[PDB]
């Protein structure tokens, strides 16, 4: 049910399998199936936020209630955009 | 014109409620199905507006032209009013893709003439330069209606 | 009495402000529900300035305090429905002030 | 906001598209009309090939040089097997020498 | 039974959106116009619910039975959905009278057996004791609906 | 504008229309128009809040978006209920 | 949906149907009254003229009912007479 | 008297704005409804002109007497000024018929005595010779007002 | 947006609204309209800080979320006596009785 | 004092933007509160359905800088004569050199950096005082109470 | 008549009197055909005159007014000069 | 002829497209712009009872005028279909 995403600097992120699958690239890499995936070019301050998006997307997709803005700080914006595109999130 | 208002002459009282953090541009599709900009809704306001039965509406971030949702769908068409009771259009953020959301933020921080200066891939630069657009999205929505009316 | 009711009600209607414009021009006849449905849903007792002369021709009003009770009701119906500081709002504030000076001149002089 | 004549050989298509729209989107419009898919069409502005990914704007087409009365010319070439058809736009009929009445 | 649901047999998807601070008790009128309690909406929550066209609903503070509003009105009746797009029921606090609002607060702070200890008029004591009530309010709404206008 | 004066003798200047939300004030003003009305049994901390209600009622009546709870602190609740009853609202 | 206008020298011009209809003569020719004809052939109109006739359709369609300012539809001396001829025949 | 100014006695401030590429001849219809030529506006110019309300105006190419438009219509009648605001007459080219436009160009290049040398139909020759004219157009505009009445 | 205010000097308390975008000056003019004293004889304070006639209520700190109709923000008022301005003095409202044991 | 008047009589109008800027049409409602409307790109014109006595105002959507309509600050459509549309010609005013400079500086420097410019303190305040519909409405009222 | 404005670097600018008076501070100083600005360089005072030309010409012009351009390079010093002059 | 003229005009009105919607349903105070741009206004059966139309070519001349005065005014397709359903309805009744 859980899966391990590992950043370049070597932080481990344990997130629900289904949360991770929101990423086509991850879906591809996992699709038996492994528990770890390593991102050699994605730092933690980015891969941390990529997970936070999985949490957000999973939770607020199909919500009748108003959805809140997914915040992105300027300092992170560009690297996140890079990571985002690679992941297909 | 698959997506267009229908001249009805039967009025439909509506409440546009902006539950997004953004300034909302209500966009009425006319009878030919051409987008018509209407007065903006500030974030967290609601206004009673006079529209007619069958009239087709669409909502957008008045600034960025980013896509919004109304009653968790993309188009709003007022139902026939019952007993004078006004219909309700609840306008909110959708769940943007992480990419599209990032583009939004970068676009909001960098002047469009400087997108060229960002040390990123050209494809990302093209995506940045491709500003969101009511018409592009309307074209897509038509093909998405002929795809569930093909089968 | 009916003549005084005609005087009081005709003075409020004929009353022009200090730019020459007649205020009662909007208050003469109410709008059809087809035209403006929000007003009817908001307003309990839709009454206009003809509905009041009709009563007066029928002499439906008994005293000059019963004629006043329903001129305050429409002038207050207008205030409830309209935006504060609207053209129509502040004239129903003046039409209450011109009715309260018109009844005070005819009923005791 | 850009007016175009897309011409291949003796065929000329008169159409509009946005400065912001892309060379690819234009190929798709041609597909829609002439029933020829986007990847075998090659579009030229004068003698330079246009990349599917560039906006008409960045190719050089502007509102001020692609007006409805003076449309800008996009050249068109099709693909037969491996080879590229030569950019061939056979010119229009020529106007008679300026009549002596108008000099 | 003036105020009642109508047997349609045409489904109408609806979104109950609780934009009141209060826990909301959705109350479906039956075809015999009888209030039928339904599961409570927590504050600030929204749910898609399956109802039918012409069915009449009403909302209230699950705790106090205080009156709420849906789409600026007391009653909600789903229109027939257009293109499957769900109808929206926006549930909100009404502008309570200062008195009724005060009663609400006093009632919430003082045990009913102690209403007698408050140095207030007996009429006010009766008002404190007179808890708000769906049925009383339904009776009122009928006479206001039997008058063609309001 | 209209002047409402509390027992302790505070003066409250509020729009006439705002005040008229009180049937009892409507009576006191409409029956001989004057500008002042005096409440010998309503203290300031109460009559202040009674005005705040007029502000609230006037503003949020016929509001499409959503309406916020009119707050009443326990300390003031009883005296406000008294004042509220005495005034129509 | 588009329409094909063919000049004397045999150039093909594909222009929007609505653009073409600006010509009474064309409207007449297009409007067997069971379904629509895509081609119309002009035996006596050369390309350098029929090309410019289209450019007018583009112009007329675009600038009719446009509010602030319309630009003059230019015609070079070299083409003026033949265009006038074509214009009168077409009814545009 | 059908198409005529009205003796209003009430002055109206107006702004004639020439957004045509042509020199513009403002033409005031008098009370009898007879066209009265007024001073020309160069292209891309604008002037404040004293006028009266209900007065009826009409604009044309001072050279060719070609028809122009004012506020996307053919006639301009100033409204009574509201709070001193000057009313605005925006003068523009219309979208001429391709024919009429061609005539304009041919007429501008060929001397009228040479219209006879053009290898064109006699009807076209007559059309070239026919030069646009305020009076002819006024007659047409009245029949278009008796057809609406 | 709209900002709800109590402008208070001594035992006087004026209830009025304005826009976030409206200015300290126009607020002085509203006071002029009621208390019949021009804007050059008035000082308006938010708490203990003086408010410049040219700044918008928004910029002074009166947000929609601190100047709500039922929780009006308090603007202090001082009038000019000759060469000097009186101290900002806002006599407090009456105290409520100790919370009855019934409500505990 | 400065508000639209509920009229029931339609007045078709042509908003013509002959400024180099994106124009924000601002309709004063019946209560007299500014209401932003859809923007006009530079060099564009639209026919819009408005009513007699309705009061309008125009501004640079980006900067909220003041514009002019028919050489004045407010536009109020007169009753249409014979159905012909009234015309609202929107243009730059002649800004003071100062106000114009502020405009340019404001457009180049982030507001938090106004403090880094080696200029007079008064100028900092002037820079920070961004133009504003409401401030200008207040001024226009006092200019109409001064004409009375 | 005409009036002479002299920049810090000592350039002379001869402009119509009425053009110059558009500046309240100049109006004050001339209330004399000369004024010396020790703190205003030529590239600035030159442009200040160009504004006088612009303002005088386009004030009360009905059809259309063109934007008075200011290049970034000059913007700050012009703003300074502008405020000092009251133009 | 009156029985034939009613069969043609009633078929065009009763005609529903392939989503079930009736096209003819749409057919000065309200909209003065039609009453300025369209020359010869109409809303047709009246002139079938009064016998103003002498042939089936005179009934067609004013159905094309009504469908064409719709196309003129609005920048529409149902008046393009109502001309195509009138030209197939007259072709079935007048010759079968
Ligand atoms: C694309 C683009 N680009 C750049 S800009 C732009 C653009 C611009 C505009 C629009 C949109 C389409 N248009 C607009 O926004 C326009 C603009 C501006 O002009 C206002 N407006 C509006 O739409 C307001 C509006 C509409 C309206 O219409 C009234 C006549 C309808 N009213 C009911 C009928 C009468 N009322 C009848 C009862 N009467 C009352 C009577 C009484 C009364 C009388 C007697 C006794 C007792 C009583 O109570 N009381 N109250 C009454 N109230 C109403 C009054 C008149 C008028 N008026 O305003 C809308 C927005 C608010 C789109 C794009
Ligand atoms: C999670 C959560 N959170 C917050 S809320 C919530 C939530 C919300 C909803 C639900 C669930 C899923 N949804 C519901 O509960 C919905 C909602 C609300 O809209 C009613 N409803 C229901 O399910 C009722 C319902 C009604 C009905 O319609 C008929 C087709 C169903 N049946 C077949 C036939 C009929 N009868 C019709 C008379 N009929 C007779 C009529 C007569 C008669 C009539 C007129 C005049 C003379 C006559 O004699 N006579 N005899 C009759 N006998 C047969 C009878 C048959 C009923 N479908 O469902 C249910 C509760 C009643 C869950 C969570
Ligand atoms: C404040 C704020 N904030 C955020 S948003 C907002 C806001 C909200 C509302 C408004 C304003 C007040 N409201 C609106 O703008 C609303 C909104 C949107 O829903 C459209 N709309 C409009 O007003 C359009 C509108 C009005 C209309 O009413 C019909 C009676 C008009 N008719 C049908 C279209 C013509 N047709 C008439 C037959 N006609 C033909 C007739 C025939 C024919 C018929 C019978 C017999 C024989 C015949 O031949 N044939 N052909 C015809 N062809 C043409 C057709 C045209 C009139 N419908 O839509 C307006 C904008 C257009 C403002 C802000």
């Amino acid at each position: 049910m859980y899966v391990k995403l590992i950043s370049s600097d070597g932080h481990e992120f344990i997130v629900k399998r289904e949360h991770a699958l929101t990423s086509g690239t991850i879906k591809a890499m996992l699709s038996n199936e492994t528990n770890e995936v390593n991102f050699r070019e994605i730092p933690s301050h980015v891969l941390s936020k990529v997970c936070m998006y999985f949490t957000y997307k999973v939770r607020y997709t199909n919500s009748s209630t108003e959805i809140p803005e997914f915040p992105i700080a300027p300092e992170i914006a560009l690297e996140l955009l890079m990571a985002a595109n690679f992941l297909d999130c | 014109p698959v997506l267009r208002s229908v001249n009805s002459r039967e009025p439909s009282q509506v409440i546009f409620c902006n539950r997004s953090p953004r300034v909302v541009l209500p966009v009425w599709l006319n009878f030919d199905g051409e987008p018509q900009p209407y007065p903006t809704l500030p974030p967290g306001t609601g206004r009673r507006i006079h529209s007619y039965r069958g009239h087709l509406w669409l909502f957008r971030d008045a600034g960025t032209h980013d896509g919004l949702l109304v009653n968790q769908t993309e188009l709003f068409v007022p139902s026939l009013n019952v007993d004078g009771q006004p219909i309700f259009a609840n306008i909110t953020l959708p769940v943007y893709t992480l990419k599209e959301r990032c583009l939004q933020v970068v676009r909001s921080l960098v002047k469009p003439e400087n997108y060229r200066r960002l040390d990123i891939v050209r494809s990302l630069y093209e995506d940045l330069e491709d500003h969101p657009n009511v018409q592009k999205d309307l074209e897509r929505l038509t093909q998405e209606r002929i795809a569930h009316q093909r089968m | 009495l009916t003549k005084q009711m005609n005087a009081i009600i005709d003075t409020v209607i004929n009353y022009k402000d200090s730019s020459g414009r007649q205020l009662s021009e909007v208050f003469i006849q109410l709008p059809s529900r087809k035209e403006l449905p929000e007003y009817y849903e908001l307003i309990r007792k839709p009454v206009d300035f003809k509905k009041i002369k009709e009563r007066i021709r029928n002499h439906k009003y008994r005293s000059l305090g019963d004629l006043e009770k329903d001129v305050m009701l429409l002038c207050h119906n207008a205030q409830t429905f309209n935006l504060e500081g609207s053209q129509i709002y502040e004239d129903s504030i003046v039409l209450q002030s011109v009715f309260k000076s018109a009844r005070q001149k005819i009923a005791k002089e | 906001d850009v007016f175009l004549m897309i011409r291949r050989h003796k065929t000329t298509i008169f159409t509009d598209a946005k400065e912001s729209s892309t060379v690819f989107e234009l190929k798709r419009i041609v597909e829609g009309i002439l029933k020829r898919p986007p990847d075998e069409q090659r579009l030229y502005k004068d003698d330079q090939l246009l990349d599917d990914g560039k906006t008409l704007g960045e190719c050089g087409f502007t509102s001020q040089t692609a007006r409805p009365q003076a449309p800008a010319t996009v050249g068109l070439a099709f693909r037969a097997d491996d080879t590229f058809e030569a950019l061939c736009i056979e010119p229009f009929s020529s106007p008679p020498e300026l009549p002596d009445v108008m000099k």
